[PDB]
């Protein structure tokens, strides 16, 4: 069961490096929003980051947020410098998608998918 | 003889050496095709 | 008057063409460019060469000038002092561009 | 009428002129962009036809997707096409353009160049015979002899 | 004297209250310093050939090329503002008073 | 930045000025854990909020305690002169 770790050796170290990437994310928000000239709001953007955030918290393997650390901090830097276009960026919002159906009469209405 | 208008000139740099208070980067468009982040300076 | 005749005559004819290329196509009914370069946000940087360069210029082109009017004083009198003259501006030419070329000058843009 | 006559002898006019001087813009992505490469040579010379070689984005009137348009190229072709004036015409080179062709399921290829611009003419083959791009291009001069611009401007 | 000399004085005082009551940079103090220059020139180039004094057709040349060379200084002085500050605003130019 | 009563004002201004808060609810000890039942995000713009609008880097190894306004204002006054 023993591990080698990759950059925290305990769930503390991992949580510390989540609160900076968090706080990256929010120091970085505003000037995302202006550079790309986007449609949304400030607090819009903040609070997809939140929503994000709290979609990806029901794990607590070191290793699995450390991945996980490292993966939104390669995300934090891509957008960083100017290497998205506003695709990139706009992808995160659903918009063009359909809303598909939820309760259960409705799925029973639309087809077969569970 | 410090007066209300006066009050904020601090004395000059001993020195009289004013404190002195970077390089270009490019993004070229795939417009093969490359996409070149290019750092000048010049 | 006829050289500001044909200086009238071709501004016109010059606003004739421009006035073809800018609003005789705006006839036509083909869209609206929304449209939402490597320059991303960054300061455009003071490459001095360039400038530098620049005054070059037009210090030697003052002085070009200055040697302009040989062809109309050849004819004159005193030779003597106008070849005097003019080897010794052209002299003056050269020292300046030797001056420019030893103190980096001609360096990092030849 | 007088009417539709002057406009079918002025539209058919100005049709001869935009098609007799199809400038393109040429997207350098896979192998068919070196049978592009291969159709400017002697051999074939596109540039009698009033076809001139390689010409800058934003001058050109037509535009011949020769390659495989991935997920990370879509946007900038996008872009390219927005950029570029009216009209415009979209020329498809090989299956890759066409429908994907050999990748048609591989998970970061767009199936088939029609899914980002308008696409005018099709020209099949991977890569397409230089000719055969040739002859694709009479048809698009054709299809642009064709038009009925101020016939319809004149009848609305 | 003439009309013409008149409106190059009237030109010259333009030029001059131009050059005083600046709220812009360096650049405006230029351009309005080349409009002295411009007017001077013009002014002495018309008394020179009105009169027939023919020496001094040395006057107008003479009276560009020398300022022209302290037009050049300036600029050098307005790069160092651009190598200094970032820009090369008047309401910069206030680190002198204390 | 002077007296304790104004920069624990400007505290309390920039604090209400947020909107997830509940000012009736709010006091000047409570907890931003289980008082005001916010989440650990809200706290960290919290805290950022400060860093803001004081101008100055809080590190990381000390926000982590700063659960309540008094512990903020004992933290920012000790650190300056005060
Ligand atoms: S269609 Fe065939 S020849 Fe053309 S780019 Fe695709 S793989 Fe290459």
């Amino acid at each position: 069961t023993s591990v080698k770790p990759i950059f925290s050796r305990d769930m503390n170290e991992a949580k510390r490096r989540v609160r900076e990437l968090y706080r990256a994310w929010y120091r970085e928000v505003p000037n995302t929003v202006h550079l790309f000239q986007l449609d949304i709001s400030v607090k819009q953007g903040r609070d997809k980051v939140r929503e994000m955030f709290k979609k990806n918290a029901h794990v607590t393997d070191p290793r699995v947020v450390d991945l996980l650390v490292i993966k939104g901090k390669m995300e934090l830097e891509e957008t960083i410098n100017v290497w998205k276009q506003r695709t990139h960026v706009m992808r995160f919002f659903h918009e063009t998608e359909a809303p598909r159906p939820k309760d259960f009469l409705s799925k029973f209405y639309v087809g077969h998918d569970p | 003889y410090p007066t209300k208008e006066t009050a904020h000139w601090k004395p000059p740099p001993w020195n009289d050496v004013d404190p002195p208070k970077s390089n270009l980067t490019l993004n070229f468009g795939p417009q093969g095709v490359l996409r070149l982040v290019m750092e000048l300076s010049g | 008057m006829n050289l500001m005749i044909t200086l009238l005559t071709n501004f016109t004819l010059a606003t004739l063409l421009v006035t073809i290329a800018f609003w005789l196509p705006q006839l036509n009914v083909y869209s609206e460019k929304t449209s939402p370069d490597p320059m991303g946000s960054a300061r455009l940087p003071f490459s001095m060469k360039f400038f530098l360069v620049a005054i070059t210029f037009l210090l030697f082109d003052l002085e070009i000038a200055l040697l302009l009017p040989l062809p109309w004083a050849s004819q004159t009198t005193n030779l003597n002092t106008m070849l005097t003259m003019a080897l010794l501006l052209i002299f003056l030419l050269a020292v300046s561009l030797a001056y420019e070329w030893t103190q980096k000058g001609l360096e990092w843009t030849e | 009428s007088r009417g539709e006559y002057v406009v079918a002898k002025l539209d058919d006019l100005i049709n001869w002129a935009r098609r007799s001087s199809l400038w393109p813009m040429t997207f350098g992505l896979a192998c068919c962009a070196v049978e592009m490469m291969h159709m400017a040579a002697p051999r074939y010379d596109m540039d009698r036809f009033g076809v001139v070689f390689r010409a800058s984005p934003r001058q050109s009137d037509v535009m011949i997707v020769a390659g495989t348009l991935t997920n990370k190229m879509a946007p900038a072709l996008r872009k390219v096409y927005d950029q570029m004036p009216e009209p415009r015409y979209v020329v498809s080179m090989g299956s890759c353009a066409n429908g994907g062709g050999y990748y048609h399921y591989s998970y970061s290829v767009v199936r088939g160049c029609d899914r980002i611009v308008p696409v005018d003419i099709y020209v099949p083959g991977c890569p397409p015979t230089a000719e055969a791009l040739l002859y694709g291009i009479l048809q698009l001069q054709k299809k642009i002899k064709r038009e009925k611009r101020l016939r319809i401007w004149y009848r609305r | 004297m003439s009309l013409v000399y008149m409106n190059i004085m009237m030109a010259f005082t333009v030029s001059l209250t131009g050059l005083l009551m600046y709220r812009s940079h360096l650049m405006s103090s230029l351009l309005c310093l080349e409009g002295m220059m411009l007017s001077l020139f013009i002014l002495a180039t018309l008394m020179i050939l009105n009169s027939h004094f023919t020496l001094a057709s040395m006057m107008p040349i003479i009276l560009l090329v020398f300022a022209a060379c302290e037009a050049a200084l300036g600029l050098s002085l307005l790069v160092m503002v651009s190598n200094t500050y970032g820009t090369d605003y008047v309401q910069n130019l206030n680190l002198l008073q204390c | 930045p002077l007296t304790l009563e104004g920069i624990k004002d400007r505290v309390l201004y920039v604090l209400k000025l947020y909107d997830k808060i509940d000012p009736e609810k709010l006091s000047v000890n409570s907890h931003f854990m289980k008082d005001l039942g916010l989440d650990s995000l809200d706290q960290v713009e919290i805290i950022m909020a400060m860093e803001d609008e004081f101008g100055f880097e809080i590190p990381d190894i000390d926000a982590e305690k700063l659960m309540c306004p008094q512990e903020i204002v004992d933290y920012i006054a000790d650190k300056k002169d005060v």
